[PDB]
RNA sequence: GGUUGCGGCCAUAUCUACCAGAAAGCACCGUUUCCCGUCCGAUCAACUGUGUUAAGCUGGUAGAGCCUGACCGAGUAGUGUAUGGGUGACCAUACGCGAAACUCAGGUGCUGCAAUCU
RNA sequence: GAAGACAUUGUCAGGUGGGGAGUUUGGCUGGGGCGGCACAUCUGUUAAACGAUAACGCAGAUGUCCUAAGGGGGGCUCAUGGAGAACAGAAAUCUCCAGUAGAACAAAAGGGUAAAAGCCCCCUUGAUUUUGAUUUUCAGUGUGAAUACAAACCAUGAAAGUGUGGCCUAUCGAUCCUUUAGUCCUCGGAAUUUGAGGCUAGAGGUGCCAGAAAAGUUACCACAGGGAUAACUGGCUUGUGGCAGUCAAGCGUUCAUAGCGACAUUGCUUUUUGAUUCUUCGAUGUCGGCUCUUCCUAUCAUACCGAAGCAGAAUUCGGUAAGGUUGGAUUGUUCACCCACUAAUAGGGAACGUGAGCUGGGUUUAGACCGUCGUGAGACAGGUUAGUUUUACCCUACUGAU
RNA sequence: GUGAUUUCUGCCCAGUGCUCUGAAUGUCAAAGUGAAGAAAUUCAACCAAGCGCGGGUAAACGGCGGGAGUAACUAUGACU
RNA sequence: GCCCUGAAAAUGGAUGGCGCUCAAGCGUGUUACCUAUACUCUACCGUCAGGGUGCCCUGACGAGUAGGCAGG
RNA sequence: GUCGAAUUUGGGUAUAGGGGCGAAAGACUAAUCGAACCAUCUAGUAGCUGGUUCCUGCCGAAGUUUCCCUCAGGAUAGCAGAAGCUCCAGUUUUAUGAGGUAAAGCGAAUGAUUAGAGGUUCCGGGGUUGACCUAUUCUCAAACUUUAAAUAUGUAAGAUCCUUGUUACUUAAUUGAACGUGGACAUUGAAGAGCUUUUAGUGGGCCAUUUUUGGUAAGCAGAACUGGCGAUGCGGGAUGAACCGAACGUAGAGUUAAGGUGCCGGAAUACACGCUCAUCAGACACCACAAAAGGUGUUAG
RNA sequence: CCUCGCAAGAGGUGCACAAUCGACCGAUCCUGAUGUCUUCGGAUGGAUUUGAGUAAGAGCAUAGCUGUUGGGACCCGAAAG
RNA sequence: AAAAGACUUCA
RNA sequence: UCCGUGAUAGUUUAAUGGUCAGAAUGGGCGCUUGUCGCGUGCCAGAUCGGGGUUCAAUUCCCCGUCGCGGAGCCA
């Protein structure tokens, strides 16, 4: 047929930054290193030239699975088809930004978590939630078997 | 096409040198005769008529351009290494040559 | 000109199109001028301002725009003379019209191939005139109110989108507009 | 009252009148023989002080620029959702949402570490 | 008799070789050709999308150029418009100020960046070899591409680092065989040489670009099928084409409207033309004409009427209104031209009414000629002469009879 | 090949076709002589008819044009 | 709004028909009726939950071409 | 038409299949000729048309994407099913970035109108001033492609901790984390559901709704998002694949939807009122037409 | 399962299974000891891609059946050579 | 044994 | 009407590598020659209109205007 398919096409709104974001990015962002299990958005800065993902991946959130030299390895899930696999993306730190939402989420659950401990000692807020969590569980916890369980619905039978 | 000079220093792939050393760069045309080739099959297939599979190659498509056609030959060890794909016409050599600058005039 | 009623043009066709790269050799703007009468005059002498406003959402032809506006102008300049009051056209004509231009009989149909096929060869300009939009904004003196109204009536039978004459308010009226000095 | 190292948020810090870090917490000027820049000590690369607050950094003070809000415009333009009306095109209706100007306001920066002061 | 190591025969080599033979002879595509590119592949919009998204959709590029147009670092900051300088206009030039991405960045597009990735000066070769996690390819499918390494090796650089080709988003070739490269394996008693086979890699054509060795004609035709697709009839639409309405610029001596009437504009019809691809390719008989019927109203005449620029009077325009509308010449013609007639010699439909009625002149088979084109076969919406008309009515429909 | 007669049948050998002489110069096969050589394999003396390189050839297929300017009126254009 | 005017077509009249017009029109409110295989329920056949002893029971779901499988 | 000659013809008789035979039409070679016929190879092969024969149950389609001498087909995912294995899915809310399209900014800019007002450059007349053309600059009517803030709206991915020891690690004999282990401690939803083998019909769709893109338009072309038809009965709508109601084992009773109640035709010639008198008119959608112009002293506001 | 407490449940102890990890045996690719010392045969160790081995250990045989290629290949249909 | 053309005026 | 193909001084036509434009004729200029003319010396372009790219455009794109060839099917 006709025309291309193509990485660069349809980027004009996404690639481009605001009047305020315009100008060289700040090397602090370039410098930043992250740990595994951190939650990071991927959306490329227009003002960096290289390290850029496929354009089609921007606005997705992933977890830093591992790092191998300057660029980092991100797990994200795409969509549509049969037995879709989760993807690894090599995407630079300039393009990767923290996510506040889990950080404040983590503080709140943990801040809460202290309030409870005192209640577990001397206090009864609950009671029903208390019953599963002592009987429940190891995993250790923290494992790669839970990932295929999540992986399996992402290829959705109905949508198809 | 492009000036690359014939005598250069670059890395030699071979285990004997393993360092940057002098190479001579050259195009490599065609060679056969031995007959223990495609040529053998042809002799056999052309008797009477056909030839069959020899028949391919030509008539022409045409094209315009080739890609790069090189040996880089060490003169320390006289071992060599080949190069990876690049687009070239043609190629410009001379046993030296610049493309220099300069000036003025021209 | 060449017939097609305005059955072809009036309903709101097309992702616009009139973009400057994408159309060398459009046929002209035929509108003679946009402001008329006393061009050398501010708005503020005139105590009366009359407007003509749309009921429908349309594309008006360039020829209809000039024909309506000249018909109004002949009524104004005959009754109020040459150095009359002052008129402004609200809507200029810049939406570009494609139509395919008269085949052949060669059994050559479209000779193209079979076809048609974008890149249609331009037929001229139109103006978007959407619901409640104002085609003419005319500034006058109350002892010639009647004259502008018949000029606006003689304008209406020269575009197809149904429109209404109206007396304006904007900012102010014309005299809450004036007290600061 | 904080000058300044190193930064971060990076249009609340772009631009154009004029007051201030300063008798031993600056900039300048002077040695520009020279490592050093050359095409000129200008650039720069270096060694230093008559002293001077004029610029410099930055602090003091005023407008166009701009973010942020209040005020109408007042839920207006537009909008997914379910549907009535219109000759057509087109419109409305309930269900959830909601931009443009206007004028007024805040700010001619913020924040953190240290060289840490008369 | 002639002749004689020739010639002729046997065999082979080169050249010619549609006589003959086997074959192929490009896809998309608002019919297939023709024309072209939308055969590979990138863009800016389409695109409502995270991703994936069509049309021969819009606009628009790539099949190169490059050892500097790579690398790195130090050092500088633009395009520019004003001013300033005899001459100089193109006038560089140089100078000063003001100058944030409007410049530069080889090349589309768009994006993107100010001690920069830009500009300059030096120094240099990492445009190295090896392996490539992964994405794009493509959601699993290759080449290719890219983003990251680690080993191997160097550069510049103060060094950290950077540097896995080209401002950024990424810039293309499988497969035999060949070539070449590596150090090494290998070819059947032993033993010695040659040249084979092969390991991993690079290069040599395939742009019919995830890959064939490759031209037409058929009107002498043939076959399988298709209304998945044309000519057609019907239908849809109605640009066109016919006709009407509104408005009324204007002209009519003066006077919009006796009459004529532009621009513009809304309609209506389905009877020209196009458009489509719904219907029919186990078959709808073509145009035209004849003749027989029934109809329509947008009425040409007749009847009744209105207006007039109606004196009469020929008349002009218009309303109501569907109860006749010649015969001929040319042409196959429809159409039309043209002649005398007439009251006037209207237009339209009924499968362009009408082939189980006729006709058969044209279109439109098979033979032939000419112009033109084609090497040729043979072709033209080029012209021309000749060139076929099957069926015994079951049902229905109805003239008539019972 | 053309088409009784009768008057006549003009120009064009560039392409294509065909052909002519080629005792001498660039291309042109094999066996074949030579060179390296254990073999062969590479290469090189030597050329036929053919390409070239030159003449003939249309009652051989066929072919027989392109813009201007210009009359002591204008139109045409003998002529440049 | 209504309505006429704009408003012309071909074998024969219709809004499905007759065709009523303080409606059998059209709009505004409103009362009562009618009406599916729907929904509910009764009985019961398959599947699956299951239970229980070659057999019995509970409740849910349950059109079907291409087509797969399984019992007859 | 020919008919005394290239005439006519009888017998005997020559020439046989890319061959014969031709005053050459591709005519003719025993009803067969752009290549006889007979038999064989043959049960050629045909992405092509047609057909393929008993019941039942549970589930139940696809007409899409890449490749392909490929588009009337293959191929491979895409969409279904069985047979078993093993015991988690969703959603507001939070946070992110993003469609868009209206009025500013940049770039383009038709394109007016334009006052005020500095400066071009020419000549040309008069008493430095001061007529004459271009043109900054603050400054004004709407369009279009970027961008703010978009407003929107669908989206649209995303929802354990500690201590102890021991090991590693990249990075000055230098500073640190973060790795891995070993051990102990303490924490609105509901079967919508994981994996495997093998299997089939495509690999030609259609309509509507919404958002479109081309096309005058179209019972058009070509996308997106979704439902239906295909493969879905039954009830409504005159008829009528995709309009409404409705998803259907059997059978019955009840009551309803959609939609209807003068008659045909269940069921009202219902009730309160108002307009209309043209037979308007008995009409959601629909081959349901009716406009510009709309008169208008029709009625009403 | 047991140790339990018992209509819950954890901690031990043993592991199918699947996911995750390492580790080895050959192939490559690279240092190559011990060394013999004409010659060169080969421990160690690592990186790699692939293939193999252990908790990823098992068939073969016939059977009735499905699919696939085939042979005419479900059946017929053509002009054909 | 020859390069070379026109011609155009006043009883 | 599509696809092909062009255009340069008064006129016909050569030409380029992005930096440079010609010829021939026709004319205007003398001298020849009784006098004109032939001859013989001398002379002189907005490269069709158009916008764009670049350092630099006659030269490279894009469009029109005109003059040309080539198509034209089954009705």
């Amino acid at each position: 047929m006709g025309k291309s398919h193509g990485y660069r096409s349809r980027t004009r709104y996404m690639f481009q930054r605001d009047f305020r974001k315009h100008g060289a990015v700040h090397l602090s962002t370039y410098l930043k290193v992250y740990k595994v299990g951190d939650i990071v958005d991927i959306k490329a800065n227009g003002s960096i030239q290289k390290g850029m993902p496929h354009k089609f991946y921007q606005g997705k959130t992933g977890v830093v699975y591992n790092v191998t030299k300057s660029s980092v390895g991100v797990i994200i899930n795409k969509m549509v088809g049969n037995r879709y696999l989760e993807k690894r993306l090599n995407l630079r730190v300039e393009h990767i930004k923290h996510s506040k939402c889990r950080q404040e989420f983590l503080e709140r659950v943990k801040a809460n978590a202290a309030k409870r401990a005192e209640a577990k000692a001397q206090g009864v807020a609950v009671q029903l939630k208390r019953q599963p969590a002592q009987p429940r569980e190891s995993r250790i916890v923290s494992t790669e078997g839970n990932v295929p369980q999540t992986l399996a619905p992402v290829p959705y039978e109905t949508f198809i | 096409m492009v000036n690359v000079p014939k005598t250069r220093k670059t890395y030699c792939k071979g285990k004997t040198c393993r360092k940057h050393t002098q190479h001579k760069v050259t195009q490599y045309k065609a060679g056969k005769a031995s007959l223990f080739a495609q040529g053998k099959r042809r002799y056999d297939r052309k008797q009477s008529g056909f030839g069959g599979q020899t028949k391919p190659v030509f008539h022409k498509k045409a094209k315009t351009t080739k890609k790069v056609v090189l040996r880089l030959e060490c003169v320390k060890c006289k071992t060599r290494a080949q190069l990876t794909l690049k687009r070239c016409k043609h190629f410009e050599l001379g046993g030296e040559k610049k493309q220099k600058g300069q000036a003025l005039q021209f | 000109m060449a017939r097609r009623p305005a059955r072809c043009y009036r309903y709101q066709k097309n992702k616009p199109y009139p973009k400057s790269r994408y159309n060398r050799a459009v046929p002209d703007s035929k509108i003679r001028i946009y402001d008329l009468g006393k061009k050398k005059a501010t708005v503020d002498e005139f105590p009366l301002c009359v407007h003509l406003v749309s009921n429908e959402l349309e594309q008006l032809s360039s020829e209809a725009l000039e024909a309506a506006r000249i018909c109004a102008n002949k009524y104004m300049t005959t009754v109020s003379g040459r150095d009359a009051f002052h008129l402004r056209v609200r809507v200029h004509p810049f939406h570009v019209l494609r139509i395919n231009k008269m085949l052949s009989c060669a059994g050559a149909d479209r000779l193209q191939q079979g076809m048609r096929g974008a890149w249609g060869k331009p037929h001229g300009l139109a103006a978007r005139v959407d619901i409640g939009q104002i085609i003419f904004s005319v500034r006058t003196k109350d002892s010639n109110k009647d004259v502008v109204v018949e000029g606006l009536r003689r304008a209406r039978y020269k575009f197809p989108g149904q429109q209404k004459i109206i007396l304006s308010k904007k900012w102010g009226f014309t005299n809450l507009d004036r007290p600061e000095y």
